[PDB]
């Protein structure tokens, strides 16, 4: 799909790879405060993916592009990384 | 402006057309002005009219010849203008007192009234073939004047008109079964259906309405007639067992089970008229009857879950609802489930699960039980249950694949869900060696069970239920508490609740645009549950990175213990 070929440019998701251990915003202590900066993180993120869209309605459209033969192949390349 | 409008004046009958055929609404009321009226003399009463017999054969002749036969709805229109079975038939039923129900003439005129008020008060279902662009303009008038009937003849003064009705069938109904006539039937059935009418009449989508139809229903005796039938229903009735029960069913329509209003009813019901009325319907449905109808399928499962829960309220005896605890029900709803799911009919099959949740919560009851033979009949039932996967496949399929289904069946799923885990694991508990073998070995079974539930689509369905936890109540809430405490308290780490959308609401939940009340009972729990989720979540992204991009939840069974 052109709408979803936002996550198959390969622009958003090498992005969730270098900015999520930069910006280190997490504290043992507290759940609600740091969740809601992994929230504010993650809304920062879609509105430069796609202006003009609902939060909860871009969360959905990104786990149906996730289904996708495609996208799935380049997803287990993702979770290699962490074997030795 | 200083002067009137002169356009401030409305519309003006005969000189005026109406949408009914003009000569049928002078035909009609050429009828309604000869049955009768009101003396004008004071203290006089109502004049019944001379020819008031022919005169109600010929309205009923109308109603058969001209609207049925011609798929038309004007003499239907016609009579709701004329308000008779409000202000004409309530007075001439009047007239026929407790002691006049020797005047053959007074018993005939007031069956020809019920022969006249059973297709006026009928149901009328809108999506049929048979409706014509006719139909569709009345319907809507017919609608609120059926709202009108009802109110009428709950609240009459003068005289009982739903105890008229039970005396009108009550000479037929004293004759055996053998002995009566395709005549003497057909007021029974009348008469039966006049009462089921009534107590379906509601407005399309007031709690008075359903508060006065139980006042007037016990003050009559309908209730201790329907209880008659009920516990009849062997010998002397047959084919009756499908209308009784479609009464009852409008009767217990947004009614509790514990400490209701008709609580002298359900007490002498279950002692009574549960088990061979529950008994012939099952095995009217199973033989595939002429009788039964499709929705009396979904009609029974709704009456059988509803009266297991007004037992347990009462509990004196758990053997008088014996016939629905019977392994003959138990293949008859399995069967059901799988047909209704392949016909893609989901309100049978809200009703069946429903239905089964509240037999699942009875054997629970009937464990921890007094009666010796109860326990014994609850640990036989359950012995099944625990190792019959036919069963278990196929109540995991159905809340692993949700799309809009609607919440009634989502609060149905989610209740069969967590009663069938919950149940189970009561089981998985309860010379050395022998008997350990036997005790240790459920334990392995439970847990292969309990995967069935792990899965991303009976997570999502139990996710998009949570949603709602704005209108949900206290045990709605536990459903949902206990399920995802279930999944943590797995050792399934909860990776399948690591979501974006997930982990969205479960904040928003406590701290948030909706609060979900911090007064409330079950907050404080969801407050500590949602707290340890989010606390394994920071600390799995810690543990791996893999986290941040895999987020998605699109994953499966076997990526989910790569990253636990």
């Amino acid at each position: 799909k052109l709408d979803d070929q936002r996550l198959l440019s390969e622009k958003g998701i090498p992005k969730l790879r270098k900015m999520a251990p930069r910006l280190k915003f997490k504290g043992k202590g507290h759940e609600f405060s740091d969740t809601a900066r992994l929230l504010s993180f993650y809304q920062e993120w879609l509105d430069d993916l796609f202006p003009k869209a609902t939060f909860l309605d871009a969360l959905a459209m990104v786990e149906k592009a996730g289904h996708k033969t495609t996208v799935r192949n380049a997803r287990l390349k993702w979770i290699d990384e962490l074997r030795p | 402006h200083h002067h009137s409008a002169g356009l401030e004046v409305l519309f003006q009958d005969g000189e005026v057309n109406d949408v009914v055929h003009p000569q049928v609404r002078a035909h009609i009321n050429s009828l309604v002005s000869a049955l009768g009226g009101i003396s004008i003399d004071d203290d006089g009463g109502y004049k019944l009219g001379d020819d008031a017999l022919e005169v109600l054969r010929d309205l009923k002749k109308w109603i058969r010849f001209y609207d049925e036969k011609t798929n038309r709805m004007d003499v239907a229109r016609c009579l709701a203008e004329a308000n008779i079975v409000s202000t004409d038939l309530l007075h001439i039923l009047a007239l026929w007192t407790p002691n006049e129900n020797s005047n053959k003439y007074k018993a005939r005129i007031a069956l020809a009234c019920f022969e006249l008020m059973v297709p006026l008060t009928w149901p009328i279902e809108k999506d049929r073939e048979t409706m014509t662009i006719n139909h569709h303009r009345h319907i809507p008038v017919l609608q609120l004047a059926q709202l009108g009937y009802k109110r009428a003849i709950i609240n009459y003064d003068a005289a009982p008109i739903l105890s008229t009705a039970v005396r009108v069938a009550l000479p037929a109904m004293a004759m055996p079964i053998g002995e009566r006539t395709a005549r003497d039937q057909g007021i029974i059935k009348l008469i039966l259906y006049f009462l089921r009418n009534i107590a379906m009449i509601t407005p399309p989508p007031s709690q008075i309405s359903r508060s006065a139809l139980i006042d007037a229903f016990s003050y009559q005796d309908i209730f201790l007639t329907l209880l008659t039938i009920a516990s009849n229903m062997g010998e002397d009735f047959r084919t009756e067992d499908v209308i009784v029960m479609e009464i009852i069913f409008h009767l217990v329509k947004r009614v509790d089970p514990k400490g209701q209003q008709l609580g002298s009813f359900v007490s002498d019901f279950l002692d009574s008229g549960f088990n061979p009325l529950f008994s012939h319907i099952r095995k009217s449905l199973e033989r595939e009857a002429p009788h039964v109808l499709h929705y009396h399928q979904s009609q029974f499962f709704y009456l059988v879950a509803w009266f297991l829960e007004a037992e347990r309220a009462r509990r004196s005896s758990f053997n008088l609802i014996a016939s629905v605890l019977t392994q003959e029900m138990f293949i008859a709803l399995n069967r059901a489930l799988d047909r209704a799911y392949g016909d893609k009919d989901w309100r049978l099959l809200t009703s069946a699960m429903r239905c089964f949740t509240q037999i699942l919560l009875t054997v629970q009851e009937m464990f921890d039980s007094g009666n010796d033979e109860d326990q014994e009949i609850a640990d036989n039932i359950l012995s099944r249950l625990f190792y019959e996967e036919s069963t278990h496949d196929a109540v995991a399929n159905i809340v692993r694949t949700y799309k809009d289904q609607g919440f009634e069946y989502l609060d149905a799923c989610t209740e069969l869900a967590h009663t069938f885990l919950r149940i189970l694991e009561a089981y998985s508990k309860q010379d050395e060696k022998m008997a350990e073998k036997t005790s240790q070995e459920r334990k392995f079974d439970f847990k292969r069970f309990a995967a069935r539930f792990t899965p991303q689509g009976v997570v999502d369905t139990f996710v998009t239920f949570t949603k709602y936890y704005r209108d949900l109540d206290d045990s709605q809430l536990k459903r949902a508490h206990r399920y995802f405490y279930r999944v943590a308290f797995k050792q399934e780490m909860s990776v399948m609740l690591f979501r974006l959308d997930i982990i969205h609401l479960f904040y928003n939940m406590i701290k948030g645009p909706e609060p979900l009340d911090k007064n409330s009972p079950m907050y404080k729990e969801w407050e500590e549950l949602v707290r340890q989720i989010l606390k394994r979540c920071i600390r799995k992204l810690e543990e791996r990175p893999a986290l941040f991009t895999e987020i998605l939840f699109s994953k499966i069974n076997s990526t989910a213990y790569y990253l636990e």
